[PDB]
């Protein structure tokens, strides 16, 4: 059924499964108009589309252009999700198509079981999770990309850089919400740790710096230590 | 004005007839019932005193024949049967009047509910949805599943109602998924009225039979096969004029005709508040919207 903490080492194992997440497909600057009313402007987006087990991330980089003269876009962009994931099973081999896909937001369920009819072998399964994938456009890289696009555009990433060498994906996941947890409560803060020092530094194919095992302890202690703190500043306690 | 017969009532039962019904002592001198309207379909059900469980029934049209009932002590109902002899019927009932033991339908005359009800039902129809051919009247009972409740388990004795199923591929044009999925019209009006039932009626005369067999008989597959009717046509934003129409008036009754303490089991509260107030037909239902608002306000 739902996902939550109980079942939460599925994502490990060795069923093919893909996480999506909606959150910034739809995006928008509400500014004023000349009458004194309020109104939008689009600017581009995404689709995060993840593999926990290998770190593989599909982005799919949704242009303004896509929304050009749609109504009810909030509604639209859900179906635009699902149509994108399909098309992206749709082009993999079968070998390598999901066995489940889980969604991030309950109401890509009917959308993406509509477009994935025609896989009735896969599960589409929504999640109790409280998963901070909307903070995938803090990470520099990944919001560059999508700024920058001129056109519909699907770029891989490994969301994981080389970690898997040295660790397994259970804790290179929990890293990986750790860190997003961290930009998605402070964004400033979660940044200005991650790039103190300039000694270290991002690789050309990554998106995080290349840290020791001991600067990644130091890291993921000082990430903790944000979000129990804007928990205080946010709860008084 | 025809006779349904019965040879005995050895068993205390409450009896059924469209929707009427009378309690019938055990061993009660009882023979049937007289002055049945010709011209409509009937059903004529059963619910034992002793065994509440399982109300069961028979649809017939007295046009197709001679038709009795007679209790099986072996299988334990009251089954039944049609009798091909023309003339041996004729004095059997005749015999039964002049000893004045056969209670009358009792149509009141300003009342066209059961017309209302039964508008577009039809035996023929019937006989396909429920398929036993040797008989020309068709048994129902509480616990029959549907085809597509067999699906998710004996074929002989399923309902065969059209299958609906809204997350289907029938359903859903390749490359208009948002389209068919939120304006149901294609799959209505094409797949249905068109390719299917061939004309409203037709349909109608399913969605009709679907909440009567579950009103009389509890069967759960006809509620949520008429729940299923109702839905498709409420979430088309195209549906012709006559229909929304004629939907509203057949609803109307049918709301009208529930008994009360059954609409917290029978009405289902999603299907009913986006009928009503969510879908592309929330202002085309203002009687049964009315009459749905002054008698059960509280489901919504
Ligand atoms: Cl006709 C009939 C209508 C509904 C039922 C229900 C079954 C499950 N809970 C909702 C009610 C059973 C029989």
């Amino acid at each position: 059924g739902a996902m939550n903490s109980s079942n939460y080492a599925e994502l490990f194992n060795n069923d093919i499964k893909l996480f999506v997440d909606d959150t910034n497909v739809y995006r928008v600057t509400v500014h004023k108009t000349f009458e004194g009313n309020v109104a939008t402007k689009a600017i581009n987006g995404c689709i995060f589309t993840l593999n926990p087990k290998t770190g593989h991330l599909f982005l799919k980089i949704i242009h303004t252009s896509v929304w050009a003269g749609q109504k009810r876009l909030s509604q639209l962009a859900k179906w635009k999700t699902a149509e994108e994931v399909s098309a992206l099973v749709r082009s993999l081999p079968k070998e390598e198509q999901p066995k489940q896909i889980i969604v991030t937001r309950k109401a890509m369920l009917d959308p993406l079981e509509v477009h994935m009819l025609d896989f009735p072998n896969i599960a589409i399964r929504p999640t109790e999770l409280r998963l901070p994938f909307s903070a995938a456009m803090s990470i520099d890289k990944l919001s560059d990309v999508v700024m920058k696009a001129t056109e519909p555009q699907m770029v891989l990433f490994n969301i994981y850089d080389d970690w898997l060498d040295r660790i397994s994906s259970y804790t290179a996941f929990s890293r990986l919400t750790l860190l997003l947890r961290a930009l998605k409560t402070n964004e400033e803060s979660a940044k200005m740790i991650l790039l103190s020092d300039p000694t270290i530094t991002i690789k050309s194919y990554h998106l995080w710096p290349s840290f020791t095992d001991e600067q990644w302890i130091t890291i993921e202690s000082q990430m903790r230590d944000l979000i129990l703190t804007e928990y205080g500043r946010k709860y008084n306690v | 004005m025809n006779t349904v017969p019965f040879t005995s009532a050895p068993i205390e039962v409450t009896i059924g007839i469209d929707q009427y019904s009378f309690n019938v002592k055990e061993n009660q001198p009882f023979h049937g019932i007289k002055d049945i309207p010709i011209g409509h379909v009937h059903v004529i059900h059963f619910q034992h005193a002793d065994n509440s469980s399982m109300r069961y029934g028979y649809w017939f049209d007295c046009r197709m024949g001679n038709f009795y009932i007679q209790y099986d002590p072996k299988d334990g109902l009251y089954k039944m049967m049609e009798e091909r002899d023309g003339a041996k019927f004729e004095n059997i009932v005749h015999n039964f009047k002049e000893r004045q033991m056969m209670v009358s339908y009792p149509k009141i005359d300003e009342d066209d509910t059961w017309y209302n009800l039964t508008e577009f039902v039809q035996m023929d129809k019937i006989r396909k949805i429920v398929r036993k051919d040797e008989n020309q009247f068709s048994y129902v009972d509480s616990s029959m599943t549907t085809v597509q409740e067999n699906e998710l388990s004996d074929p002989a004795h399923s309902l065969n109602y059209t299958v609906i199923n809204f997350k289907s591929r029938e359903a859903i044009r390749p490359g208009h998924e948002m389209e068919d999925f939120l304006d149901k019209s294609y799959y209505l009006n094409t797949v249905m009225l068109q390719g299917i039932f061939k004309n409203s009626s037709n349909y109608f005369g399913e969605l009709q039979f679907a909440f009567l067999n579950a009103m009389f008989f509890g069967n759960y597959g006809s509620s949520l096969q008429w729940h299923a009717m109702i839905e498709l046509i409420c979430s088309s934003a195209t549906v012709p004029k006559h229909m929304l129409d004629k939907l509203d008036e057949i609803l109307y009754y049918q709301i009208k005709t529930l008994p009360e303490q059954y609409s917290d089991i029978l009405l289902n509260e999603r299907v009913w508040n986006i009928c009503l107030y969510s879908s592309f037909q929330k202002n085309s239902l203002h009687n049964t919207e009315k009459i749905m608002e002054n008698k059960y306000p509280e489901l919504l």
